[PDB]
Order: C-alpha cells, then sequence, then structure tokens
C-alpha cells in the first residue's frame, strides 16, 4: 500500500485528508522526517522541494507548488500581474496596485493620486500586506505614514467603493472559491464557494470604522455587534445567493458572477503554468488555492487575492477534502458518477 | 538579440549572444598535517598493544 | 599549444578515463596500438589535438594522462584492454590495498605513501609540455581513493603547480548503483578540502545518467559501461574545444573566466542532448531548435533540480553537427518567450555558443545512435544548490548519531573535520541563497 | 587479497569441514585439490581462499586447531579430508572439557604459539593478507575459550587487519553442557572488543528451522550444519567471486557497522533446503526477510535495522531483485532506522550454489539481535547468582570478578543496542 508523510498538522484542510487516507485501508502515515513516502502533506514555509523525487522507485507527490507564492503574495501577485504579458498589466479584473516598500512605486502611485484628484473622482484607497494592517482613507498622507511605522511591505490598492451590497442589509461581502490544480496541471473548480459577508450596513462617510468595510469571518467574528442575523457565521452558500441575485436582479449567480471567475482563475493559472508545472519532473505537485473576488453595483467581478494554504467552511470539509483524494491523490495512487468540480482550463 | 566576437574556421564557428545588459596551504604544512594523523593512528595502535600486553 | 594532463583517480575515475580516451582516439582517428596515419608530422607537431596526445618517434600518439588507483584490479585492465599499447606502464598507477570507502582512509593512511609517487609520475608528463596549461582530474565522491586521494593531490598540485588551472571531473553519489553507506561523508570531506583548489567542477550525478539510460536508452538495469560511455560523450564535448580548432573555451581558464564569476561558485550544470537508443530502429532526426530546448528539460541534465527556480550567472551552448548560428539564434528567441531563464541582475542575459562541424563519434556496438546535431549546454545556475542539499541532509542524518565516525578517525582524522568539512557546506549553501533567492 | 581461514574445537571443525566442502564444490575443486570447473568465474577470485602448489592444485588457506584430535582424525578421514594442508592440523591431547578457562587459560595457552606459527607461514605467503575468519561455537571450550585466546593473540600481532567470525550460539534447546552460558558469556566478552564481524548462528534457530520448515523430525547435528555452510557458503559470495558491493572484509565492515561494539550480524538464507521448481524473485526476497529463515532466532519486528548486506544468486533480472528489495522496506520503513539512509545494499552473482537454480542470503545488524544476548544473560545470572558450577573455574584460576565483568559488559551491549533502538 501507499505511504504518506504530514509536515503541517494545523491544517484544517490536510488534517481531514490525512484523516481520510486511513479509512481507505490502503495508506499508512509515516513520521515527519521519514523519506520512504509517496505522497507529503508539506509544511507552509521552506517545504524542502529539493529533496523529492529522489528516492528509487517511490512516485512522489507533495502539496504544493514551488513557485506558486509569485500568486499568493500580495507584493509579488502585483508584480506579477503588472509584468507578466499574459495578464498585460492592463487586465480589467484586477484592482489598480502599487507596492510601497518601507523597485520601488512611491512615485507613481502618488501619480495616480493625482489625476483621481483633478478630475474630482473617487479617490479612496486601501493598504494592506502579509495579522490586519486594517487602513482606508482618502488621502495618501495618512497611508504613508501608516506604512512607515510598519516594519513590513505594505501594497496600496484602489478601493472599490462603489460594492454589491446585499439586501436586507444594505453589506457589502466577498467571494471565496476553492481551486485544485493537479499533476497534469488540469484546474478543477469547486462547485461550492461561500460568502463572507459584513453583519453592518455598508457606509461611504465613515473609512475609520472598519467592520462594514471589512469582510474577513475574524472581523465580524470580534467587532460586529449584530453578527449573525441573516445567514449562519457571515457565510452564505451559493444556492442561497444565486436565489437571491433571481429575486432581486433578475440574474444568475452563473451568469452575473461566475464566468468571470472562471475566467481570472484560469487566466491566473494558466500565466503561471510554464515556471511552476511538474509535467517532467522528478516529482509532481498538486495544491488547493483560495481566490477571493469582490463584486460591485455593475456585476463586474474584481480578483482581490490568492490564498495558496486556504482553509474551508464548515460545511464544505467533508466534500472538499474526499475530492482532494479522488482528484489529486488516487489519481497518481489508485486503490482498489458526478463530479464535485468544474474542469476549467 | 545581438551576435557578437563571430569566430569562424573550416573546424568550426563560435559567437555570443547578448539579450539583456547588467543592471592556501604551503607544502609544509600539508607535511603536518598528514604526520599529525600518522603519529594520532600510531598512539591509537600503542594504547591497544598496550591494553594487549595487560 | 598548450597541453592537457588528465588525471584519473579510483575506480569511477579510471572507467570514465577509458570511456573518454577511447572516445578520443574514434574522434581523432587514433587506432588502439596509438598509430594515426591522419598525422603527416610524424614525431611532433603544434596541433590541436597535441594537448591531449603526445608523439613518440615511431609515430605513437600517447594520451598525457595518468591513472591512478589504490587497488589493481581496474587499472589492470587497462594494462590488458584494447588499448594496452596506447599507454606506457609509468602512467598506471596501483596500491597494494583499497581506502575502502573511507575518506581519511585514501587521504591520510594511504594517501600519505602514495602521494610522492603520483607527484613524480605526474612531472615526467608535465616535463615533456612546453607550456602545460592545467590538469583535469576524474574521481567519484563516495570511494574513498577518488575523495580522500583527490583532495590530498588536489593540494599538492596547487603546491607543484602553482595557479595553473585544475578543472574535475566529480560523480555524484546516486543509491541506485552506489556501494557504500558514507558515502555523504565522503562527498562533503573531499569538496571541503578540495574547493580551494579546484577552479571549475563539472558534477554529474550517478541518478541522472542512470535513469537517462533508462529512459531514452531502454536498458532495464544500466551498467558501468552504460553509464561511463554516456558520460564519456558529455566528456568529450566539454574538452572538444580544446582539441579541435575553435575560439570558444580553447584553454583551461576560459571555463573559469566564462563560467565562473565567483571561485567558490565553481559548479557548472551540464545538460546533454539527444540520447538516442542505437537498437531504435527507426529515428527522425531532432532539429537545432528541438535539441536547444531540450537543454532546458531537467530529464537531460546532468544533475536533476530545477533551474526555473534558481538564477543563471552563464551559458554555454557547446554544438557539434550540422549547425549554423542562425539556426541556434532562431531557437534562442523561441525558447526566451516560453521558459523561464531568469539571470543574476548584475550579469548579461546572454549564451556563448560554440559549433564544432564534426558530429559526434560514438563507439560501434555501444547503445547511442549517431546523431546528425548535439548540443551540451553549461550553465552556472544556483539551482544545483539543490544537490548540495541533500547531501548535506543526508550527512546530517548520520552524523547527529556519529555513525560510522570511528571508521575515520580509527584512520587518524579528528571529529572535528567533520565539523569544519560541514560548517563549509553549510557556508557555500548561504552562498547559493544569496546569489540566486530574492489558515488562511 | 587473501583471508586466512582457522576453524577451533570440536563444533568449529564440523562446520568448519562442511564450507571447505561446499565452496570446493562450487569453485569446481575435486577432494584431491584439482580444478575440474567449467567456468572461469570459479578461479577469478580463488586466491582469496586457496594457496597454489605446483600442478595447479589448490590447498585451502585453512588451519584445523583443537585440544583433543577426536574430531580433526574424523576430518581427516572425511570427504575433502585431503584436500587440507597436512600440517595445518595442529591438535593436543587433553582437551578443554567444555570450560572456557581451559581453552583459554591453560590446555590452550599450552598450543597457542603452536597455531600462531601455522598462521604467520601462511599470513606470511599472502601477497595482501585481507584479515582472519574463525569458526567455532561459544558453549564449549576450546573454539569459546582457545578460539578467543586466538583472537586476541592475533589482534596482537596483526593489528591493522580484519577480525571476522562465524560464532555458533549456544541454546538449552541443542545443549551439551549446563556451563555454556558461562562459556558464551566470556566468550562474547571478548568477541565485542576483538572482532569486527561476527556472524550470530543460534543453534536454537538451526535446530528449529530443521523442525518447523525443513521437517526433520529428529535433527542432528549434521542437518544443522548443512544449514550453517549454507549461508556460510552465501555470506562469502561477495568475497569468493567477482563483485562490486562488500567485496572485500573492510568495505563490508565499514558498510555494516555504524559503531564498534554493534558488529554481530543476523544472518538469513532462502530458499531452506535440507527443490524441483525453482523459486522467483518476489519468493526470495519474502523468506530471507521473513523471522523462520533466520539463523540467529531473534525477530526483526522487535528491533530495528541499523544495516543490512543481501546478496542474489543464480540467473535473473536484477531489475525484479531492485524492484523486490525497495517494495519490502519502502514498505516495512518503520522497521528500519531512518538516520542512515540507503542503509540496504543488494549484490548479485550469476554462480548458484549446487542444487538451486536461485538463492538469497541475508546479513541484518538488527537491534533485535540484543535478544540472544539477553537469553544468554539470563541463563547466566541464573547460575552465578547461586555461583553454581563455579569450582570447574576457579579451578583453573579464575576469579569470580572476571565473570562479574563479562556479565556486566553484555549488559551494557545489550543497553547499547536498545538505545538505537529509539530514534
Ligand atoms: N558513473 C560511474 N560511477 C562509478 C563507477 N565506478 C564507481 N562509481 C561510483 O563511485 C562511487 C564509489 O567510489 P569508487 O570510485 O568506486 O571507489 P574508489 O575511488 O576506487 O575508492 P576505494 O575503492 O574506496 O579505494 C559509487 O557511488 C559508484 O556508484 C563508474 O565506472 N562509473
Ligand atoms: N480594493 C478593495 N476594495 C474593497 N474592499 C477591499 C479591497 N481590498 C480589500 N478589501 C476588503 O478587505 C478584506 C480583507 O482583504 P484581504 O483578503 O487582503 O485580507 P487577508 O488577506 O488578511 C484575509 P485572508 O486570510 O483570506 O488572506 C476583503 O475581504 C475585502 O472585503
Ligand atoms: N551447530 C552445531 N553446534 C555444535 C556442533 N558441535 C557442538 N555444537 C555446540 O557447541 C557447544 C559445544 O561446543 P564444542 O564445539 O563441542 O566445544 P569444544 O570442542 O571444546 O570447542 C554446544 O552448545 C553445542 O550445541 C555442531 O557440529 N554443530
Ligand atoms: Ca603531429
Ligand atoms: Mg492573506
Ligand atoms: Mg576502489
Ligand atoms: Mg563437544
Amino acid at each position: 500500500m501507499y505511504t504518506f508523510v504530514v509536515r503541517d498538522e494545523n491544517s484544517s484542510v490536510y488534517a481531514e485528508v490525512s484523516r481520510l487516507l486511513l479509512a481507505t485501508g490502503q495508506w499508512k502515515r509515516l513520521r515527519k522526517d521519514n523519506p520512504r513516502f509517496n505522497l507529503m502533506l508539506g509544511e507552509r514555509n521552506r517545504l524542502p522541494f529539493g529533496r523529492l523525487g529522489h528516492e528509487p522507485g517511490l512516485v512522489q507527490l507533495v502539496n504544493y507548488y514551488r513557485g506558486a507564492d509569485k500568486l499568493c503574495r500580495k507584493a509579488s501577485l502585483v508584480k506579477l500581474i503588472k509584468t507578466s504579458p499574459e495578464l498585460s498589466e492592463s487586465c480589467t479584473w484586477f484592482p489598480e496596485s502599487y507596492v510601497i516598500y518601507p523597485t520601488d512605486e512611491r512615485e507613481v502611485f502618488l501619480a495616480a493620486y493625482n489625476r483621481r484628484r483633478e478630475g474630482r473622482e473617487g479617490n479612496v484607497w486601501i493598504a494592506k500586506s502579509s495579522g490586519e494592517g486594517i487602513l482606508i482613507s482618502s488621502e495618501a498622507s495618512e497611508l504613508l505614514d501608516f506604512i512607515d511605522e510598519q516594519g513590513q511591505v505594505h501594497v496600496i490598492q484602489k478601493y472599490l467603493e462603489k460594492p454589491l451590497l446585499l439586501e436586507p442589509g444594505h453589506r457589502k461581502f466577498d467571494i471565496r472559491s476553492w481551486v485544485l490544480v493537479d499533476h497534469l496541471y488540469n484546474i478543477y473548480l469547486y462547485r461550492e464557494g461561500v460568502l463572507r459577508t459584513s453583519s453592518e450596513p455598508y457606509n461611504s462617510a465613515n473609512f475609520q470604522d472598519k467592520t462594514c468595510h471589512l469582510t474577513n469571518h475574524c472581523i465580524q467574528k470580534e467587532y460586529s455587534k449584530n453578527y449573525g442575523r441573516y445567514e449562519e457565521g457571515n457565510e452564505m452558500f451559493f444556492e442561497e445567493f444565486n436565489q437571491y441575485l433571481m429575486d432581486a436582479l433578475n440574474t444568475t449567480l452563473e451568469n452575473s458572477i461566475l464566468l468571470q471567475i472562471k475566467h481570472i482563475i484560469r487566466s491566473c493559472l494558466m500565466c503561471i503554468e510554464p515556471a511552476i508545472s511538474t509535467k517532467h519532473l522528478h516529482y509532481q505537485s498538486f495544491q488547493l488555492f483560495g481566490f477571493d473576488f469582490m463584486v460591485d453595483e455593475e456585476l463586474k467581478v474584481w480578483l482581490i487575492e490568492v490564498n495558496g494554504a486556504p482553509a474551508c467552511a464548515q460545511k464544505l470539509y467533508a466534500e472538499l477534502c474526499q475530492g482532494i483524494v479522488d482528484v489529486a491523490i488516487s489519481s497518481v495512487f489508485p486503490l482498489a458518477p458526478t463530479s464535485i468540480f468544474i474542469k476549467l482550463h | 538579440m545581438e551576435v557578437i566576437e563571430l569566430n569562424k574556421c573550416t573546424s568550426g564557428q563560435s559567437f555570443e549572444v547578448i539579450l539583456k545588459p547588467p543592471s592556501d596551504p604551503s607544502l609544509e604544512e600539508i607535511q603536518k598535517k598528514l604526520e599529525a594523523a600518522e603519529e594520532r593512528r600510531k598512539y591509537q595502535e600503542a594504547e591497544l598493544l598496550k591494553h594487549l600486553a595487560e | 599549444m598548450r597541453e592537457c594532463i588528465s588525471i584519473h583517480v579510483g575506480q569511477a575515475g579510471v572507467q570514465i578515463g577509458n570511456a573518454c580516451w577511447e572516445l578520443y582516439c574514434l574522434e581523432h582517428g587514433i587506432q588502439p596500438d596509438g598509430q594515426m596515419p591522419s598525422d603527416k608530422t610524424i614525431g611532433g607537431g603544434d596541433d590541436s589535438f597535441n594537448t591531449f596526445f603526445s608523439e613518440t618517434g615511431a609515430g605513437k600518439h600517447v594520451p598525457r594522462a595518468v591513472f591512478v588507483d589504490l587497488e589493481p584490479t581496474v587499472i589492470d585492465e587497462v594494462r590488458t584492454g584494447t588499448y594496452r599499447q596506447l599507454f606506457h606502464p609509468e602512467q598506471l598507477i596501483t596500491g597494494k590495498e583499497d581506502a575502502a570507502n573511507n575518506y581519511a582512509r585514501g587521504h591520510y593512511t594511504i594517501g600519505k605513501e602514495i602521494i610522492d609517487l603520483v607527484l613524480d609520475r605526474i612531472r615526467k608528463l608535465a616535463d615533456q609540455c612546453t607550456g602545460l596549461q592545467g590538469f583535469l582530474v576524474f574521481h567519484s565522491f563516495g570511494g574513498g581513493t577518488g575523495s580522500g586521494f583527490t583532495s590530498l593531490l588536489m593540494e599538492r598540485l596547487s603546491v607543484d603547480y602553482g595557479k595553473k588551472s585544475k578543472l574535475e571531473f566529480s560523480i555524484y553519489p546516486a543509491p541506485q548503483v552506489s556501494t557504500a553507506v558514507v558515502e555523504p561523508y565522503n562527498s562533503i570531506l573531499t569538496t571541503h578540502t578540495t574547493l580551494e583548489h579546484s577552479d571549475c567542477a563539472f558534477m554529474v550525478d550517478n541518478e541522472a545518467i542512470y535513469d537517462i539510460c533508462r529512459r531514452n536508452l531502454d536498458i532495464e538495469r544500466p551498467t558501468y559501461t552504460n553509464l561511463n560511455r554516456l558520460i564519456s560523450q558529455i566528456v568529450s564535448s566539454i574538452t572538444a574545444s580544446l582539441r579541435f580548432d575553435g575560439a570558444l573555451n580553447v584553454d583551461l581558464t576560459e571555463f573559469q573566466t566564462n563560467l565562473v564569476p565567483y571561485p567558490r561558485i565553481h559548479f557548472p550544470l551540464a545538460t546533454y542532448a539527444p540520447v538516442i537508443s542505437a537498437e531504435k530502429a527507426y529515428h527522425e532526426q531532432l532539429s537545432v531548435a528541438e535539441i536547444t530546448n531540450a537543454c532546458f528539460e531537467p530529464a537531460n541534465q546532468m544533475v536533476k533540480c530545477d533551474p526555473r527556480h534558481g538564477k543563471y550567472m552563464a551559458c554555454c551552448l557547446l554544438y557539434r553537427g550540422d549547425v549554423v548560428p542562425k539556426d541556434v539564434n532562431a531557437a534562442i528567441a523561441t525558447i526566451k518567450t516560453k521558459r523561464s531563464i531568469q539571470f543574476v541582475d548584475w550579469c548579461p542575459t546572454g549564451f556563448k555558443v560554440g559549433i564544432n562541424y564534426q558530429p559526434p563519434t560514438v563507439v560501434p556496438g555501444g547503445d547511442l545512435a549517431k546523431v546528425q546535431r548535439a548540443v551540451c549546454m553549461l550553465s552556472n545556475t544556483t539551482a544545483i544548490a539543490e544537490a548540495w542539499a541533500r547531501l548535506d541532509h543526508k550527512f546530517d542524518l548520520m552524523y547527529a548519531k556519529r555513525a560510522f565516525v570511528h571508521w575515520y578517525v580509527g584512520e587518524g582524522m579528528e571529529e572535528g573535520e567533520f565539523s569544519e568539512a560541514r560548517e563549509d557546506m553549510a557556508a557555500l549553501e548561504k552562498d547559493y541563497e544569496e546569489v540566486g533567492v530574492d489558515e488562511e | 587479497r587473501e583471508i586466512v581461514h582457522i576453524q577451533a574445537g570440536q563444533c568449529g571443525n564440523q562446520i568448519g569441514a562442511k564450507f571447505w566442502e561446499v565452496i570446493s564444490d562450487e569453485h569446481g575443486i575435486d577432494p584431491t585439490g584439482s580444478y575440474h570447473g567449467d567456468s572461469d568465474l570459479q578461479l577469478e577470485r580463488i586466491n582469496v581462499y586457496y594457496n597454489e602448489a605446483t600442478g595447479n592444485k589448490y590447498v585451502p588457506r585453512a588451519i584445523l586447531v583443537d585440544l583433543e584430535p577426536g574430531t580433526m582424525d574424523s576430518v581427516r578421514s572425511g570427504p575433502f579430508g585431503q584436500i587440507f594442508r597436512p600440517d595445518n592440523f595442529v591438535f593436543g591431547q587433553s582437551g578443554a572439557g567444555n570450560n572456557w578457562a581451559k581453552g583459554h587459560y591453560t590446555e590452550g595457552a599450552e598450543l597457542v604459539d603452536s597455531v600462531l606459527d601455522v598462521v604467520r607461514k601462511e599470513s606470511e605467503s599472502c601477497d595482501c593478507l585481507q584479515g582472519f575468519q574463525l569458526t567455532h561455537s561459544l558453549g564449549g571450550g576450546t573454539g569459546s575459550g582457545m578460539g578467543t585466546l586466538l583472537i586476541s593473540k592475533i589482534r596482537e600481532e596483526y593489528p591493522d587487519r580484519i577480525m571476522n567470525t562465524f560464532s555458533v550460539m549456544p541454546s538449552p534447546k541443542v545443549s551439551d553442557t549446563v556451563v555454556e552460558p558461562y562459556n558464551a558469556t566470556l566468550s562474547v566478552h571478548q568477541l565485542v572488543e576483538n572482532t569486527d564481524e561476527t556472524y550470530c548462528i543460534d543453534n536454537e534457530a538451526l535446530y528449529d528451522i530443521c523442525f518447523r520448515t525443513l521437517k526433520l523430525t529428529t535433527p542432528t547435528y549434521g542437518d544443522l550444519n548443512h544449514l550453517v555452510s549454507a549461508t556460510m557458503s552465501g555470506v562469502t559470495t561477495c568475497l569468493r567471486f567477482p563483485g562490486q558491493l562488500n567485496a572485500d572484509l573492510r568495505k563490508l565492515a565499514v558498510n555494516m557497522v555504524p559503531f564498534p561494539r554493534l558488529h554481530f550480524f543476523m544472518p538469513g538464507f532462502a530458499p531452506l533446503t535440507s527443490q524441483y521448481r525453482a523459486l522467483t524473485v518476489p519468493e526470495l526476497t519474502q523468506q530471507m526477510f521473513d523471522s523462520k529463515n533466520m539463523m540467529a532466532a531473534c525477530d526483526p519486528r522487535h528491533g530495528r535495522y541499523l544495516t543490512v548486506a543481501a546478496i542474489f544468486r543464480g540467473r535473473m533480472s536484477m531489475k525484479e531483485v531492485d524492484e523486490q528489495m525497495l517494495n519490502v522496506q519502502n514498505k516495512n520503513s518503520s522497521y528500519f532506522v531512518e538516520w542512515i539512509p540507503n542503509n540496504v545494499k543488494t549484490a548479485v552473482c550469476d554462480i548458484p550454489p549446487r542444487g538451486l537454480k536461485m538463492s538469497a542470503t541475508f546479513i541484518g545488524n538488527s537491534t533485535a539481535i540484543q535478544e540472544l544476548f539477553k537469553r544468554i544473560s539470563e541463563q547466566f545470572t541464573a547460575m552465578f547468582r547461586r555461583k553454581a558450577f563455579l569450582h570447574w573455574y576457579t579451578g583453573e584460576g579464575m576469579d569470580e570478578m572476571e565473570f562479574t565483568e563479562a556479565e556486566s559488559n553484555m549488559n551494557d551491549l545489550v543497553s547499547e543496542y536498545q538505545q538505537y533502538q529509539d530514534a
């Protein structure tokens, strides 16, 4: 039977898949530093990719793509979109962003900050990094006084001050999608996304208040007073959200939003494919991703962030983790029908 | 690209393609090293023969 | 004309020396009896092949080579083999008992008793040189002779031939054909003692050539003969510029100048293509673009590693066969658009190309098919540091328990040399990182 | 590179005789020392064990030692009796009476200089003496007491040579006298200090293999020795035939001994014979690692493998051999220490043993061997706590302290094997 190791135990997604690898009766778990494994559920930082693929008679698989960080970090993602001709900088689905260090884009950021000031256009930006930085203001002076006071590198992004608001509530949200890329670089979009919503009504005049602006589940658990009114855990799933779009907007989730999501996912992953592919390597990689999208008043989808080590919604842990075994693991190590994923590419 | 320093002959050809511009122990010490190990090797054997003599 | 002296140390060094010098004779048309009807200057000359072959009054062309092994079995094959008339007995040196896969036994115990014999034999070849330019040393990382004696020889060579170039062809240990468990120890120890004495070292991982023999040559269980005949082709394409007319890498200093801007980082990655089985009845010859593209495929490298996640410092393309510069340039332009080729920002993104019109020679009856054009790429990428990491990790596993260290101490070596050698590899590993790397 | 062979005592000479009987057949040498073989692989490394006389006769480099003439005469008249060098028979008349002290201090001390003279004349004619191999039991007196005396004297004279033994461990299941634990414990203390490699051959395992596997209801010593000579031939295949792995005694010791005191090996052989269908490569690999095929009577699942050496004899595919070896350790990797990477090395030899078309011999340095020394230690202490049978030894000049020291040193060896079983 097959063997595997675990090198990131505080991973809720992969703690469940290793539990499923037990029930099959055909996978044995080894200790962290046992090299005779077929599968590595590797650590999050400094994963020793260089030691993989050098064990005679062992097909070895790992749950991360070397080089995928260029997509899963704020600073590198901005650079990747700005310089890759496949994304061509002027792609319409990414907000205007500049990398300001505490090489440098401080000059060009202030240049666009003046253009927005001249036309009297909406000039609100956000400051984020790799915890939480939580700065939204209308003047760049307050942005930089906060950036240099902080240690790590922050990246400024145009705030989408005209977001799509859910009713009843007048509240914003973010859409999380889970994408699995297997050893063949097929791109599977899990049928079930989740909306991480805000509990308080959106307010344009109070940017210092960061509860109706930040849709993070940890912040809604911490600062929201009426958290949990409309949906359990500020999480609305697709069947309800799609029903809302039909009743309120006479459209569907697939037509209004999901087409753009599938396009954004396909674009980002097809861009870095030649840099991270393990098609002809001595080891092979798969990886689960968490894409974070934003929707505006005109049903335009914006990519906000890609998470390389995502968690899952509690309701969707079982279905998604079993899908990883079927699609990403048993595809390389078979055992002894409709799919839950959407093959893109 | 740019080809520079193209040199030809009947045997073959060489050149250079540019795409983007930029942006000791002595003999005495060695003999001492080997003799230091030789003495350590002889000291260990002497302790063995001393141990066997006992 | 500047002569080159090849030194073959240990079983791996000697058997690869056989594969290479056999191939050299087939390439220059030298018969097994040392005679070359192509040479019309009998008894001497300043031709390109004269850097590797000297001439006698009888017209024999003799390799400028010395074979050294602490054990007579492998070299006795040469004394009675096909090319027994090629070398004279002085060039073949054999000891009584070997180093038993023990670096200290090869370096200290047996090294001391034979190092002056070897150097005097090397002096005999050096005195026949009007202007010796340096040495090419073939050895294994894993063996007690190949590791222990080589590092001692490389120390003395720097003493007796100061600032004369020394290039290595080193065999990285792979468990699929390895014979000893302590080869990580031997590898780290010999790399520590040799680092400052080597100007440029080409590492060949036996694992890489083993798989290439299985995939491309369809060989079930590759033997050392399979491995060495493939290695010799790579060595021949690297030393071809020293043996033939040309303008790229015509002396040993140019290897350091072209590939080694940082002296400690002198381990270029070699990639070779195409490798085609001779038993393959039907074959479609590959183009310049196809074989150049294969130079950026990990499956064709001498050390398995991912250059996409390192940074380049230099690139040499060495072609043999029907190749004109127009095809190379059109291929490099196509490859730059489709592949991840990241140079360090202080080096220029460039390629030094050399073309030898003579197609590569294959031993008749060998496993390699004769191809119309081939290429060997020498690229100094920081990705080769993955090979150091693997080795250092296996070293760390055994040393934490002090497993087997008593064998080395028993030969006179101090336990501290393990630490000094491992600290050096750590520094080397950090050097590569400085050069190549920048619940959600 | 020559090996000098020494067999001491009743057991050592009887087992040693079968060994020379087996390998002489494998090298195509008749009982008269003449070579009548069909392959040059037989003669390629024949000098490791045989000297050459005029007329192209091959004389074993073997020295026969015993304190009574009984077994010596039996060997001289048995099969392959006259192949041995006549003056290489060194024997006394008193005997050792199954008494380690008599072999090591009194009776054997009177005879040891004669043996070292024969050892010296055999070594002086060696081109490059590789080392010595000794066959003996630990439960008797001559092979146990005088055997370990010889090792101590040989090490004093040839201190940079590899010392190898095939040591038969006693067992109450195949016992001659009750004092066997005493002689065995005294001998282990000597072996821990003065040998580089020791193949632990447990007479309990040999009996059980003859009883349960080979279906021998009333096994004899000859049955047990058929098993010993078969594994002795297998573990020395790498030394007698052209090969790359473990081809000499020092290289084997460097690959098998990670720590100086832990040099006691478990041998294993497959298939077990006492044969018409040839065995497959998967079948050889499964059997050679099974406990039932082990000669040391230790379950390898009770410990972990420090290093493992395996040899395959016969015409087979090295591909399926590598696949099966990698399969058995990739699916039992918990029983191999993780701090010695790639601690399993495999060799192949085209020459199969007699009667078998395929065979596999196993050499393991497992921490499970402590089970053997713990058995001996418990049998030792059970008598020694009442000082039982001690007068046989104190009558030969020994003190109780020497027993306490051998006991303590062997308990340390057990504790040291338990140390590395945890990591
Ligand atoms: N590619 C290749 N590798 C070899 C060859 N011979 C030995 N090796 C490798 O070399 C390593 C062992 O070192 P050797 O060269 O055999 O040993 P040595 O230099 O003779 O030193 P000692 O025998 O210990 O005195 C192992 O990793 C082998 O795989 C060969 O002919 N070709
Ligand atoms: N340009 C923008 N316009 C509008 N809202 C934005 C925005 N950028 C960020 N946000 C809001 O900020 C929230 C947090 O952003 P981000 O995803 O960077 O935080 P984070 O990375 O710490 C959480 P995670 O663990 O999912 O990576 C988003 O959910 C989104 O609602
Ligand atoms: N396997 C095997 N064991 C033996 C043989 N002869 C004796 N023994 C064992 O060896 C021990 C007695 O040793 P023995 O050789 O007779 O003593 P010695 O002649 O004084 O050295 C007991 O444990 C016996 O079981 C034999 O031929 N084969
Ligand atoms: Ca000439
Ligand atoms: Mg994040
Ligand atoms: Mg050797
Ligand atoms: Mg008896």
